[PDB]
């Protein structure tokens, strides 16, 4: 009943992309959008992307448009949401956020005229020259936006009440030329279907209305009425030609108001489905059905097709500025794209859902254009299926930990771009040498001559070394003072020098040999980095040293006025920096509860925050801060980040430009993590495995990674448990790597594993396959995945039913000619050792056949200790049309291990199907009861038995349409309709009876069930076609339903995806498992069940904290959560708002507290043990 | 010889995955070679275009030759329960329609049939005045007689609990389904009525009629007041239906019309519905497509409606053969099936791609 919805990954795929000035006029940006969630990019020089701005979204942005205001310093967005939302918002300087400026609410119960059942999205098109901006609003509504306070008050255009009545509608643009804001629109007066044309043959039309703010009338001017039956997008060509180009399935064209429409064919398939007038395009059988298009300057066209493939449409002008002919030419292939744009002169991205998204160049070749592809960016697309896999690699001194450990295996992506993707959370290190040093509670390692050559351990009476090299051992002679503990040791120069510090003295060092010593309330902490040194006491008193060549450490004290004692000290240097008014910068945190940078060769106050240890958002200029470091992280050591430690409570800031001071703010970003002599937890690191940041150590260990994407990534390390300390290493029996202690004592030479890939938001492994991944299935015996794939074939025959036999038609036709898509299906085999396919195991499959259904049965046998043995079953069916009858197959596979083929390791497993029968119809669905195999054939679900050979049929019932989802737990089978609904089955085993206990008696289209488990509570969770999710139990004794025969919604929730897979996990709550998905939008989410007693603290914060916060884009967290509407029994709580707690300063975070009456130590005690609990993968 | 469904579920499913919309689809192109693409109409949600069933499939007759009245799909979509003229239930199979079972159920012509909300129930009237409950293995169960004149039309609650009977007597009487009590009779009407549609959600009672001067007369289940008159048309309303989303009452009549109404907004009008060159006998509204359905004619013109469109999208005219009684989509909205005034029964399914519509139906 009552649970809470957590997001672990975010949305990956891009649908939306735009090139405009977001946070500036002198440059610009590409303005990237997916699925709620919008990113801003820059583009630095190889060239790269690299991340600006994050920000995300209470709502799936559907249509964007960037229209630049009068009189303003930035280009506003205007973002277009579910049932008609408009939100103008910008970049806002100062804090960094986004500033909303409008809001206009559109869903009206007369504007939807009487349908109840909203299809058409809204879309949202500008001016080219910024006068007015237009929403096509359910398909029947236009609103417009006037510009010249900077809007006007909108005015709803009625477009059925418009000449030619429009009807359907296919896609509108603003033309070009045109002093009032002329807007063409496609349409379909009398909408006909493909395979309808010989009653229909061509029914599209344009109407270019033309747009009077002021007068607010509109007359039709230039209308065509004969356009081919199917058009897609039309293009409006730049200012000098004009006009626009209407792409269709077949065919092109061209219209103007004064040229005559010159059009061209471009496939012969517009042979009797179009008598509009059209031409030849010579050498060229291509087609425009799903295609992306954009034009570069004038005259020239980049398109996408579907298939991936970029042609150069230039279109041919002639003296008058009017157009002759179309030009054609293949250029490079790339990514199956949802978007499309030009930035700079020379480049474009292409932004695509499924597959990754890259960026290009293009140069002429010596008008002929060549593609070359710079840095991707990665994608996890359509999650289909996904099956959970256990690591091959794990090292053995970490092999008797007692939680599970397993990582997650995605069939990412479609077609060409067709992937698995090894997702994996926390970090796991080989180990590759461990010690056992007791005592010794820090550790460094410096650079003695860039291998690291000593490591320095510090303990409570004496100083441990250590010299490395071939064969690490420990060292005696002198240099290091072992006399006593050492509170820091760290190079000076540039790796030349070795500085340590001891609280009597403080030593240079050269090697193996002192230098000079320097004495001095002992000393705590030290800064040694960016040649000056500077030392604090115990007192608050600090003192900086200096090299000086004659190299020398020189004493200079600083001129500080301590009205309140110094608790904390760091020093940051500017190799790429935006510390305007390299250059060395000293932080410092008083008691008083300020933060004061210091300009480092004077030491003049720059910049002060008046109340610190509070945690709030944004900084500006004029408790118990334990630790604090400022580091540059990112290409070329770019973008700075502050990182603190107040009160168990880890908070981190970035920082960004904004106008005697420093020109900089420090706005704070989230986390999900908690901290709960003097020795550091934020240790900084460069090139482990390449990858520089911060490491951070605690109860909780976590890698804080910035590559040169620009994006912050936190990954966790919950292995080995609580991490003490740590410092990077480089060796030669260890490569860049890393070193650190366990708590109980144990010093580990590690390095990082390096199949995966850091600089994801989980650290994911991209797997080409190039077919479409539809099913995949980890066999725990023998430990191997077996994916079901697809490749596209074109195709050639047609097969009949003539009463005898069947009987193929051969697809004879012009040589210009499209073919169909023949879809070839066969099973293959993937190592987890190197994932790489298995040779010469792959299962190929019939001539028409479509594995449906792949899972991991556990049937019973007689063979082994228990009964079970896990096989992998499939079932499988054949599509030739309608007219002929659909039979299935059921296809059981078994993963055996054999002798190797010499020189091939992976080749010891290999296939035996046990069962392949072609059954009584489709087989749509498979599951194990018990040791029985559950399938589905047609409106049947029989039960088989499987005995040494063959399956025996035991029980069945008379099922609904096409049941394509079943899962079941403990004889319980659920089933799962494309049209209907879930209905729940049982299976008494002593009579071979099968029988229905419930059904949700309302239509629902489901895409795929799972179980909510509780301790005695068992949910029935169900996605549908709507996005949402809900909860379903049978409950017998109430009376709302009727007695045992309907099912019951208990919870309600609109993710904002939709929802194939489904994993349960056990809890890293007694016997409460999470719930685990993967949506369809690239992200992975969660259910966690609670208690009534925990949810209900929390539901009074959740409706605190939609009312008490400024959201984004003005939107509702409330109202985007209800059921289906973007009868509602909401019961899970919107994790990702309760995330926003957190994230809240010390002194907001009480307030609301107070406002609903308990105390804000029991809330972060609510809200972060559904974080602990939540830790796996 | 088959309409199988399967393949375009399956080709769905498919799509499903990296489909986010219609705008998304990969169009399929006029063509005979282009047969795996086709979707069901719950894929191509818009352009409901899709559903205008005008390939002729198969003509299901009797050996007895009765001319049939009311005809519906089990609501699993897996046969076809027929009521002829002469009580017989005959079950016409949901793919390869060969044939499945024939029963007789009434004494009379069955006039009325309609399928519960679940898979449970099964109400039949017929021209005596017998109303007789029917389990899905099509059992006999309690019978009772609601009329002393012919039932014509029967239809009930969002619930399985309280149905309502109108016949040739002029009186609608709403009955408890689990105690099969008259709870009350709703009287004042004006003469016989033909028609009566329940309200998906709001509990009302909407009934058509004989009499000029009270045509459409709108209930109330629980008080038993009429709450509202409609006057529509000029004579003899032969259908009322509801949409599944209750904001649109569709009416058809003798004189050649069909007529939208918002029950909303009474005093007004919607968009009215001519083609029929006779009178509009029947109308069946499409499941899946909210706002497209077909028609009926006396003369056999089987028309194919949209709301929005002044003109029809397209149907057969003179092409069935007889009067049409009564109209089933099958629960996927992809065929469907027509019963005559004459002794037969033909089943339309959606024209496949790229093929010459020349045959006798269309051209």
């Amino acid at each position: 009943m009552y649970a809470v919805y957590k997001q672990a990954h975010p949305p990956t795929g891009l649908e939306f992309s735009m090139y405009c000035n977001f946070f500036n006029n002198s440059e610009r940006n590409l303005v990237v959008a997916g699925t709620s969630q919008l990113y801003v990019y820059r583009l630095n020089r190889r060239e790269k992307l690299e991340l600006a701005a994050s920000f995300s979204f209470f709502g799936n942005v559907m249509s964007m448009a960037s229209v630049q205001l009068a009189g303003a310093k930035r280009d506003a967005l205007l973002l277009s949401f579910k049932d008609a939302k408009l939100s103008v918002v910008e970049y806002d300087p100062g804090t960094h956020d986004l500033k909303t400026l409008s809001l206009h609410y559109f869903e009206e119960p007369e504007l939807r005229d009487g349908f109840v059942q909203n299809v058409h999205t809204p879309r949202v098109r500008v001016d080219p020259d910024g006068r007015c901006a237009a929403m096509l609003v359910y398909g029947t509504r236009l609103v417009v936006l006037p510009f010249r306070s900077s809007f006007l008050p909108s005015y709803i255009i009625d477009v059925r009440a418009l000449d030619e009545k429009l009807l359907n509608i296919i896609d509108l643009q603003f033309l070009h030329g045109y002093y009032e804001p002329t807007l063409l629109i496609l349409f379909e007066p009398n909408q006909t279907w493909p395979g309808r044309v010989a009653v229909r043959q061509d029914t599209c039309s344009i109407v270019a209305i033309s747009l009077n703010i002021t007068q607010k009338v509109h007359p039709v001017i230039w209308s065509l009425t004969s356009l081919p039956f199917d058009c897609t997008q039309a293009l409006a060509v730049p200012k000098p030609i004009g006009g626009v180009v209407v792409f269709a399935v077949n065919s092109l064209l061209y219209l103007n108001q004064s040229v005559p429409p010159y059009g061209v064919a471009l496939n012969s398939l517009t042979t009797g489905t179009t008598a509009f007038p059209l031409r030849t395009q010579e050498g060229v059988r291509i087609t425009l059905d799903c295609a992306q298009a954009t034009f570069i300057s004038y005259d020239k066209m980049v398109i996408s097709l579907k298939g991936g493939e970029i042609y150069v449409l230039t279109l041919i002008t002639d003296g008058m500025r009017s157009v002759r002919a179309f030009h054609f030419d293949k250029a490079a292939a790339s990514v199956l794209t949802t978007s499309m744009v030009t930035m700079e002169p020379g480049y474009l991205f292409l932004g695509s859902r499924l597959g990754n998204s890259l960026l290009l160049k293009y140069t002429e070749k010596l008008a002929t254009y060549s593609f070359e592809v710079c840095d991707s960016i990665l994608n996890i697309g359509p999650c289909a299926n996904a099956a959970v896999g256990e690591p091959a690699f794990l090292s053995e001194e970490f092999q008797n930990s007692p939680e599970p450990d397993l990582e997650i295996v995605v069939c990412s992506g479609h077609g060409k771009n067709g992937a698995l993707s090894v997702l994996q959370k926390s970090i796991r290190p080989q180990v590759v040498t461990t010690f056992e040093l007791p005592g010794c509670y820090d550790m460094w390692t410096v650079i003695a001559p860039r291998r690291h050559g000593f490591l320095i351990l510090s303990r409570e009476d004496s100083t441990m070394i250590l010299q490395t090299g071939q064969e690490i051992m420990e060292l005696d002679t002198s240099g290091f003072a072992t006399q006593g503990p050492t509170v820091f040791a760290g190079n000076i120069g540039d790796n030349r020098y070795i500085v340590q510090v001891s609280p009597l003295g403080i030593r240079l060092l050269e090697g193996v040999n002192q230098l000079h010593f320097i004495p001095v309330a002992p000393i705590v902490q030290c800064a040694v980095a960016d040649p000056y040194v500077v030392i604090m006491s115990a007192e608050g008193h600090v003192t900086m040293f200096l090299l000086k060549s004659d190299h020398r450490l020189a004493l200079h004290k600083p001129p500080l006025h301590h009205q309140s004692k110094v608790i904390t000290l760091c020093l940051y240097r500017d190799l790429s920096g935006m510390f305007t008014t390299p250059t060395h910068w000293c932080l410092l945190v008083r008691e008083n509860g300020t933060m004061e940078i210091y300009q480092l060769p004077d030491w003049r106050l720059v910049f002060l925050v008046k109340n610190f240890p509070v945690g709030q958002r944004v900084l500006v200029d004029s408790p118990l801060v334990k630790e604090v470091l400022l580091v540059a992280l990112g290409s070329r050591q770019s973008r700075p980040y502050l990182l603190v430690h107040v009160d168990q409570e880890l908070l981190i800031y970035e920082a960004f430009p904004h106008d005697g001071n420093l020109k900089v703010r420090f706005k704070k970003v989230p986390h999900n993590i908690n901290f709960r002599g003097r020795v550091a937890r934020f240790r900084y690191f460069e090139d482990i495995y390449g990858y520089s940041g911060v490491f951070i150590c605690g109860p909780s260990p976590h890698w804080l990674l910035v590559t040169g994407r620009g994006a912050l990534r936190l990954h966790p390390m919950a292995i080995d448990g609580p991490v003490d300390s740590f410092a990077p290493f480089h060796n030669v029996n260890c490569p860049r790597g890393f070193l650190y202690f366990n708590r109980q004592g144990e010093l580990r030479i590690s390095v990082l594993p390096a199949y995966l890939s850091y600089d994801a938001p989980w650290p994911v492994r991209k797997i080409p396959l190039r077919c479409t991944a539809h099913y995949v299935a980890y066999h725990v015996e023998s430990k191997v995945y077996a994916v079901a794939t697809s490749t596209n074939t074109p195709c050639a025959r047609i097969p009949r039913m003539t009463g005898e036999e069947k009987e193929f038609e051969t697809i004879e036709r012009d040589e210009r000619y499209i073919h169909p898509q023949q879809e070839a299906f066969s099973i293959q085999l993937i190592s987890p050792v190197s994932w790489e396919a298995i040779p010469n195991a792959r299962i190929e499959l019939q001539e028409w056949e479509h594995v449906t259904c792949m899972k991991t049965v556990s049937l019973r046998s007689e063979e082994t200790v228990s009964g079970l043995k896990g096989y992998v079953a499939a079932g499988t069916c054949l599509m030739q049309g309608e007219e002929v009858t659909c039979r299935g197959r059921i296809l059981i596979m078994d993963v055996i291990e054999v002798v190797p083929e010499p020189g091939q390791p992976l080749t010891k497993n290999k296939f035996k199907v046990l069962y392949e029968k072609e059954q009584k119809g489709p087989v749509t669905a498979l599951c194990h009861c018990n040791g029985h195999l559950v399938s589905a054939i047609g409106q049947k679900i029989f039960l088989w038995s499987l005995r040494a050979s063959e399956l025996t049929g035991m029980a069945f019932i008379d099922t609904q349409l096409y049941i394509h989802q079943m899962i079941s737990v403990k004889n319980f089978i659920l089933a799962a309709d494309v049209m209907k609904s879930i209905s729940l089955l049982r299976y008494q085993e002593e009579s071979k009876t099968l029988s229905l206990v419930s059904r949700d008696a309302k239509p629902l289209e489901v895409y795929s069930v799972d179980f909510m488990v509780d301790n005695a509570q068992l949910g029935f969770l169900v996605s549908d076609r709507d996005r949402n999710l809900m909860v379903y139990m049978y409950l017998p004794e109430a009376k709302e339903s009727f007695g045992g025969m309907r099912l019951l919604r208990r919870a309600d929730f609109h993710v904002g995806a939709h929802v194939n897979t489904f994993w349960r996990t056990p809890c890293r709550w007694e016997n409460k498992h999470i719930t685990w998905f993967a949506t369809l939008d690239g992200g992975i989410g969660l259910l966690l069940p609670m208690q009534e007693k925990t949810y209900r603290r929390l539901l009074m914060l959740q409706n605190a904290l939609t009312t008490m916060l400024p959201h984004h884009a003005g939107l509702n967290p409330r109202a985007f959560r209800m059921l289906h509407v973007d009868n509602a029994v909401r019961n899970v709580l919107d994790g990702e708002l309760l995330n926003r707690y957190l994230y809240l300063s010390t002194m907001e975070r009480s307030e609301l507290a107070k406002k609903i009456g308990t105390t804000p130590d029991i809330i972060l005690d609510d809200l972060l043990e559904t974080d602990r609990v939540t830790a796996h993968f | 010889k088959t309409i199988d469904y399967n393949p375009s579920v399956i080709k769905y499913l498919e799509n499903r995955i990296w489909q986010r919309d219609q705008r998304d689809m990969r169009a399929i192109q006029p063509d005979a070679g282009y047969y795996n693409d086709l979707v069901p109409p719950i894929g191509m949600l818009n352009n409901p275009m899709n559903a205008v069933t005008t390939k002729f499939v198969r003509t299901s007759t009797n050996k007895v030759k009765c001319p049939v009245f009311v005809v519906r799909w089990t609501p699993e979509g897996r046969r076809l329960v027929t009521g002829a003229s002469s009580g017989e239930f005959t079950l016409w199979n949901g793919l390869t329609f060969n044939f499945e079972t024939i029963l007789q159920a009434h004494d009379s012509p069955v006039r009325a049939m309609t399928w519960s909300h679940n898979d449970m129930w099964m109400l039949t009237a017929d021209h005596g005045g017998y109303v007789k409950y029917w389990q899905s293995n099509m059992n006999n169960v309690k019978m009772f007689q609601a009329h002393k004149e012919a039932i014509r039309e029967a239809s009930f609650s969002p619930t399985d609990n309280k149905f309502a009977t109108c016949s040739d007597d002029g009186t609608v009487r709403i009955w408890d389904f689990l105690r099969c009590h008259e709870e009350r009779i709703l009287r004042g009407h004006g003469a016989d009525v033909k028609c009566v549609d329940w309200h998906p959600t709001k509990g009302l009672v909407v009934s058509g009629s004989k009499d000029s001067q009270q045509p459409i007369k709108f209930w109330d289940p629980k008080t038993g007041q009429s709450l509202a008159t409609l006057h529509a048309h000029k004579n003899t309303v032969m259908e009322v239906k509801l949409n599944l989303n209750g904001n649109w009452l569709l009416t058809a009549s003798r004189d050649h019309l069909c007529k939208l109404f918002d029950i909303r907004n009474l005093k007004e009008e919607l968009q009215v519905f001519r083609g029929h060159k006779k009178e509009a006998t029947a109308v069946a509204w499409h499941p899946v497509h909210e706002g497209l359905f077909a028609s009926g004619g006396s003369d056999g013109s089987l028309l194919f409606w949209h709301v929005g469109v002044e003109k029809e999208v397209g149907g057969m005219e003179m092409a069935h053969e007889g009067m049409i009684w009564s109209l089933a989509w099958h629960p996927l909205g992809h065929i469907l099936c027509s019963g005559s005034n004459d002794h037969t029964s033909k089943f339309w399914t959606r024209n496949r791609p790229g093929d010459k519509m020349r045959d006798r139906y269309n051209l």
